[PDB]
Protein backbone atom coordinates (compact mmCIF):
# COMPACT_ATOMS: atom_id res chain seq x y z
CA UNK A 1 0.00 0.00 0.00
CA UNK A 2 2.06 3.01 -1.32
CA UNK A 3 -0.11 6.26 -0.27
CA UNK A 4 2.52 8.45 -1.96
CA UNK A 5 4.26 8.34 -5.40
CA UNK A 6 7.03 10.26 -7.12
CA UNK A 7 6.32 12.71 -9.96
CA UNK A 8 7.33 15.82 -11.16
CA UNK A 9 5.68 19.60 -11.19
CA UNK A 10 6.31 22.66 -12.80
CA UNK A 11 5.87 24.60 -9.92
CA UNK A 12 8.82 25.22 -6.99
CA UNK A 13 7.39 27.16 -4.12
CA UNK A 14 4.90 24.32 -2.69
CA UNK A 15 6.64 22.44 0.35
CA UNK A 16 5.67 19.65 -1.08
CA UNK A 17 8.75 19.38 -2.98
CA UNK A 18 10.97 19.47 -0.18
CA UNK A 19 13.43 16.78 0.93
CA UNK A 20 15.84 15.87 3.67
CA UNK A 21 19.27 14.02 3.82
CA UNK A 22 19.40 10.93 6.39
CA UNK A 23 23.06 9.72 6.27
CA UNK A 24 23.52 6.36 6.38
CA UNK A 25 25.93 6.50 9.18
CA UNK A 26 25.30 8.96 11.97
CA UNK A 27 26.95 12.18 11.73
CA UNK A 28 26.35 15.82 13.25
CA UNK A 29 23.94 17.93 11.98
CA UNK A 30 26.28 20.66 11.86
CA UNK A 31 28.81 19.07 9.58
CA UNK A 32 28.95 19.53 5.59
CA UNK A 33 27.71 17.15 3.07
CA UNK A 34 30.36 15.29 1.21
CA UNK A 35 30.08 14.70 -2.19
CA UNK A 36 29.74 10.99 -3.03
CA UNK A 37 28.55 9.71 0.39
CA UNK B 1 50.40 23.40 31.90
CA UNK B 2 50.20 20.13 30.03
CA UNK B 3 48.48 19.01 32.57
CA UNK B 4 46.07 21.81 31.63
CA UNK B 5 45.19 19.96 28.89
CA UNK B 6 42.87 17.63 30.92
CA UNK B 7 42.13 20.50 33.11
CA UNK B 8 40.16 22.55 30.00
CA UNK B 9 38.96 19.85 27.99
CA UNK B 10 36.63 19.14 30.64
CA UNK B 11 35.21 22.82 30.35
CA UNK B 12 35.50 22.79 26.37
CA UNK B 13 33.41 18.97 26.10
CA UNK B 14 31.02 19.85 29.49
CA UNK B 15 30.86 23.49 27.23
CA UNK B 16 30.23 21.83 23.85
CA UNK B 17 27.42 18.98 23.89
CA UNK B 18 24.98 22.52 25.82
CA UNK B 19 26.08 24.83 23.01
CA UNK B 20 24.88 21.90 20.33
CA UNK B 21 21.87 20.81 22.24
CA UNK B 22 20.79 24.87 22.13
CA UNK B 23 22.12 24.87 18.79
CA UNK B 24 19.73 21.90 17.43
CA UNK B 25 17.07 23.59 19.47
CA UNK B 26 18.06 27.06 17.51
CA UNK B 27 17.70 24.76 14.34
CA UNK B 28 14.19 23.71 15.68
CA UNK B 29 13.48 27.37 15.95
CA UNK B 30 13.79 27.30 12.24
CA UNK B 31 12.51 24.06 10.85
CA UNK B 32 9.69 23.47 13.55
CA UNK B 33 8.72 26.59 12.74
CA UNK B 34 8.67 26.65 9.33
CA UNK B 35 5.88 23.98 8.75
CA UNK B 36 3.37 25.31 11.52
CA UNK B 37 2.69 27.96 9.86
CA UNK B 38 -1.15 27.44 7.41
CA UNK B 39 -1.53 27.74 3.98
Amino acid sequence: KMVYSLVSVPEGNDISSIFELDPTTLRGGDSLVPRNS
Amino acid sequence: ESTMKLVTNLSGQLSELKDQMTEQRKQKQRIGLLGHPPH
